[PDB]
């Protein structure tokens, strides 16, 4: 899903 | 197809646009505040979109997840059960971080910044500080207007700069989130895949002050009337037919020396894949036992997730597309051509050993400054270091205080403490203090940290269970403690005998210093990073590719058309999923645990007026070629005549690997149909008064 | 689309033969041994095409591999690298028993068939032993001209025979055969999937006395000159068009009561396919050690491992389609209707019951009845029980003698006695008859054989390993021997020390009344069956379903369209599978190592005037909507025009459940395309001599 | 492989 990196 | 545009570029993309199917005008994509640009936010880490007047806002679940997870319990798991308001009243607080922004103004500052830089003479740190003394003052002007939050951008490695103004919409509340199986359906398994089957949607509403100003939660608060907001299609969508979205991607890496890439795919994806990894494993074990646990840990689990699993699919594309090989004959032949040019290839030359040498610097200390920062941001740790840094800073004037330790990050800092009591159990932050304590125990004597060592006083199993029981006498597990603490002065900070305090107070120098060494590595870059870019970017130009800059957070747009893609010979997936695809996926066990309603709605074919007749079902998801990245998760997907059809919320397994060298075959969109967010708002987990206030009722 | 239709069928098929663009007229088909259905030909458990007029025949590589193999030895493995002949004098024989059987004529017999079998009366193994009469005083008048050899076919259940009149040529000739990486491309990984990417060719010729008469094989004969043969296409095929394949279909069972279906699943299929399984485990070890055993076993277990695994594929799509299921309920909704007839549907609900019971007797005595034929089935137990059953039948006149141990039938017995020779190493054929001792001893005390105990004398190890260092003494080995008793009278069989022998002799007896036991249910069967079919196809005649005979070895047309299928929702699969595909699938190791021609030929793109633009490659296999089943490998597939566009060789992953319970929407025939045939003839296995005898070089 | 069972 392209919510942002972690 | 490929390019994340600027608005500036839109000139250049209006023949594109209109080539591939768009019916509106390229002067009202151009108005960024009006229909329906205007309608597009930024959350962000994720983008929304208003979609009636009285400021609902929809955008994907993944998004929402942190919100969702912020109002759930193990008892009352709106995760799992989803949530709906039946009126604006029932409506709760998405928590005290959750943003919506609206945009405001675009202005070019380049020249401006430049020369604050110029300014600075030879020193890279002296650079550093420049730049930044600039961005704050620049941002307080800015921010005089009360409501307002601005950001300062840089693109092309330093080429240009621009300023963004954003109203703060700072009270979001969550309107409706579908179930969890429907949200995610699939879970991980189906993360980063196509076929997917995703109802991948969640609404909040925006509120200000009855004086129409932004302000915090209020139980006198009332509804964001916007200026523009999107209308659903009424025109079915179908394979071939033109797309837009606009939204926030976040970075991407296509200008990159080789060895920045190698760097990334030998060590820093493998390294943080298996970290993540490991972490999730023990959430995971230890929620299976504790519901609790496994409701506080949800979102970071996700996040873990997400990412861990992004990485692993990086690798894999690399390895598809020869990247390392891509990455090395591109850069032979830009290096080629700039030698080819004699004097005037000599600074792009230059800037490029520079570049390297700096990535050298980097990279001899990158196992240290990793596992230290993640060590740090365990949930006590990252507490204590956050709280002693932010009393180190309020002893200095505001406009001298460090990015994120300002005044106008005070309500962030604050929003964090009290969040995290949603999201932290001691006795898991235990295990993941033992993870990275071990992890750091195996790290070799230069990469080690005099404080870090002298604190745990041993370098063995017995070792870190004295520091675990030693940590373990900290207070900051309540709120209330860390609210204390966010107030106090240093001298209290220094004076405790809290022990996760006592730790920051010992570390606290060391990570000083080692911000002032990424300060002025950084200050080398901001000399060397324009020059070579530019040189890329003249390179690519010459060749007759897409210029266009990295995503940077800043709002893009691209576009193209729904359409599938090939993975393997004698194979094709096809633009669309249907119904009938969720249903042939159950088995009655997470991921896979649709709602019965929709078992039962697809078995009956109550199809809601939704049917697209030239598939036979209600769509679910679908393909196609726009470039997209982290960041444009809820970005509406608009057709020909500017019409909301779809939420962007992922890529296919293969797109992944196109953050570095984009694929053109394999990279797609994946979407949510607004059809579907219809039909589960009508026959799955009903919301009739939102469909009413969209005009779908 | 649906049907194995019989050449009388065609004026029921002549529309949508039509309709699915056959451009030939009807007539023109209906003349089974013109242009060009009289090019057809059953090699006896495949199909075969004539395709030059001088006796060149086109089948799959699958259909020739025992003949390749038969060639084979260790040093010179002719199944890994391939056979080409330069000229007709370099073919090699195919192998004693190697058939290719040319249509002469077809006549329907029923009513004399039902009037023999009435004539019996009331007596079940007397109507068994009338019906054998009768078909052997057919087939003897048939065969007074010699050269042809004769076959009466039950249709539907017993409502309809026919009796087929052919050519039978008994000297052929092996042409050749591409290497094994391109015959058997993918090995059994791909065997039974699409995607594919497998050359599944090979040739024969056909040889005759110069008297144009059959004859076995000598120097002297010369090649058949066939009245017909296939054509290449000079049209390229594409998705969309017509396709038809005329051949050779072994058995369905479409018409079946439910528990027919039950027991195949539950018990037949997992039985088998755990028992060959086992087996396959045990020769592959063997021949890891022993290119001798894995030379000679080869194309055993190229059938154990195709069986098997059809199987596990029918067990999966009954799965899928609940096809346990949809056989109850449309018994229920056939059994319901006959009585809704009353005094009309009495005859077909008795005949319902009886073959119930037949059923269940079948069943008491299943585990006994495949055991000891799967153990007198290896290789010394074999020879010496139809050694022995062939010395006891020469003892009566010859239309007494049970079929196959007729005088028409010596010479496959010799036959296959000498094709052993290359089948059979004793270490290995040992450790089989171990395999099947263990499994005998595991049977339960009712369910033995008294014969079989009495010689094994024990039921544990220790007696197995008496009775296999017992047997070790044959002396059936070597093909002399084995040609030897051949010959022997009864008289000598009883008299020898030989230990095999001796097994044979001991229990015949109790082979002898198991086979009066099978023919006695057998003609219960012969009153019952055409009674309950006749109703079943009354039945979907009423349903406006499609009417056509289970397969039964005869001549069947099949026909429709080239075209992907649809394995999951958002997926689907393309008609053709192309160059590229095969090459990607590369692994340097088998069953993955394509010849480096062919590699070198596909990284160049030298297509060899062979390309479908439509596909941008050569095309290798593709997808149609053809009903195919086993005995079908080898049928050539024709064009609107009856041009050759391909081999008949598979069926995708999906299809084999329609055996039982036919799917339209997973079934697929899956055919190599002439033009692949063609371009590993060009560019990677050469045969220049071949195409240009079929006027394509 | 549609050779006939084995
Ligand atoms: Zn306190
Ligand atoms: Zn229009
Ligand atoms: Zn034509
Ligand atoms: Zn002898």
């Amino acid at each position: 899903v392209y919510i942002h990196p972690f | 197809g490929e390019g994340m545009w600027v608005p500036q570029q839109l000139p250049e993309i209006a023949g594109p646009l209109k080539k591939a199917g768009l019916k509106l005008s390229p002067q009202q994509i151009s108005d960024l505040t009006g229909d329906p640009m205007g309608a597009v936010v930024a959350l962000g880490g994720c983008t929304a979109s208003f979609v009636s007047p009285n400021g609902l806002v929809v955008t994907n679940h993944a998004c929402a997840y942190g919100a969702i997870q912020l109002n759930s319990t193990a008892e009352n798991n709106l995760i799992k059960n989803g949530f709906n308001a039946p009126t604006t009243a029932d409506e709760v607080s998405a928590g005290p971080n959750a943003r919506v922004f609206v945009l405001d103004e675009i202005t070019d500052v380049t020249k401006d910044a430049k020369a604050a830089i110029a300014a600075a003479g030879d020193d890279a740190l002296a650079r550093t500080k420049a730049l930044e003394a600039f961005e704050k003052k620049l941002i307080a002007d800015c921010e005089a207007e009360a409501g307002f939050r601005c950001r300062l951008y840089s693109f092309s490695g330093g080429n240009t700069y621009r300023l963004f103004k954003n109203l703060e919409i700072k009270d979001v509340r969550l309107a409706y989130a579908p179930p969890g199986s429907v949200g995610k359906f699939g879970g991980d398994i189906d993360n980063w895949m196509w076929p997917r089957h995703t109802g991948a949607f969640a609404f909040y509403r925006a509120y200000v002050g009855k004086d129409g100003k932004p302000a915090a939660f209020s139980k006198d608060n009332v509804p964001y009337q916007p200026k523009h907001w999107l209308k659903f299609a009424d025109q079915p969508l179908g394979a071939g037919d033109f797309v837009m979205v606009a939204g926030y991607p976040g970075s991407t890496n296509r200008y990159a020396l080789a060895a920045e890439f190698d760097n990334t795919a030998q060590w820093t994806y493998p390294t943080i894949a298996r970290h993540y990894k490991n972490q999730i494993a023990m959430v995971e074990a230890a929620g299976k036992q504790n519901a609790d646990i496994q409701v506080k840990y949800a979102a970071t689990m996700a996040g873990w997730n997400n990412t861990s699993k992004n990485y692993d699919g990086q690798l894999e594309g690399f390895k598809r597309i020869d990247a390392a090989g891509q990455k090395l004959r591109e850069e032979a032949a830009v290096l080629g051509w700039l030698k080819g040019q004699g004097a005037k290839g000599q600074p792009a030359l230059d800037a490029h050993a520079k570049l390297l040498d700096l990535l050298e610097q980097s990279k001899a200390t990158r196992d240290r400054d990793l596992t230290l920062a993640l060590f740090n941001n365990t949930a006590m740790l990252g507490s204590a270091t956050q709280l002693y840094r932010l009393s180190i800073e309020r002893e200095k004037p505001n406009a001298e205080r460090e990015s994120g330790y300002q005044e106008r990050d005070l309500p962030a800092i604050e929003g964090g403490l009290k969040q995290l009591e949603r999201r932290y159990v001691a006795a898991m932050d235990r295990q993941l203090q033992e993870y990275w304590l071990n992890e750091y125990i195996k790290l070799p004597a230069d990469q080690r940290v005099a404080a870090v060592d002298a604190w745990l006083g041993g370098n063995d199993a017995a070792a870190v269970k004295r520091a675990l029981d030693r940590l373990a006498g900290t207070k900051l597990g309540s709120t209330e403690e860390r609210l204390k603490w966010f107030a106090a002065d240093r001298k209290a900070f220094e004076a405790s005998n809290d022990p996760a305090i006592q730790y920051a107070v010992a570390v606290m120098p060391t990570l000083l210093k080692l911000e002032q060494e990424r300060k002025t590595r950084a200050g080398e870059n901001l000399a060397a990073r324009p020059v070579y870019l530019q040189a890329l970017a003249d390179y690519k130009k010459s060749q007759g590719e897409f210029v266009y800059p990295d995503a940077n957070l800043s709002l893009r747009i691209t576009f193209g058309n729904v359409m599938g893609y090939a993975p393997k010979d004698g194979m094709e997936y096809t633009p669309f999923t249907t119904l009938e695809g969720v249903v042939a996926k159950e088995t009655g066990q997470d991921p896979f645990d649709s709602p019965k309603a929709l078992l039962d709605a697809v078995a009956a074919k109550r199809y809601g007026g939704l049917e697209d007749k030239r598939i036979g079902s209600v769509p679910v998801n679908y393909l196609s070629d726009l470039d997209i990245t982290g960041g444009n998760a809820g970005s509406p997907v608009l057709d020909a005549h500017g019409k909301l059809v779809g939420l962007a919320f992922d890529g296919n397994w293969e797109s992944v690997s196109s953050n570095w060298v984009f694929d053109p075959k394999m990279t797609r969109m994946i979407a949510v149909d607004g059809r579907y967010l219809r039909w589960i708002m009508q026959e799955v987990y009903p919301a009739p008064q939102l469909l009413k206030e969209m005009n779908v009722g």
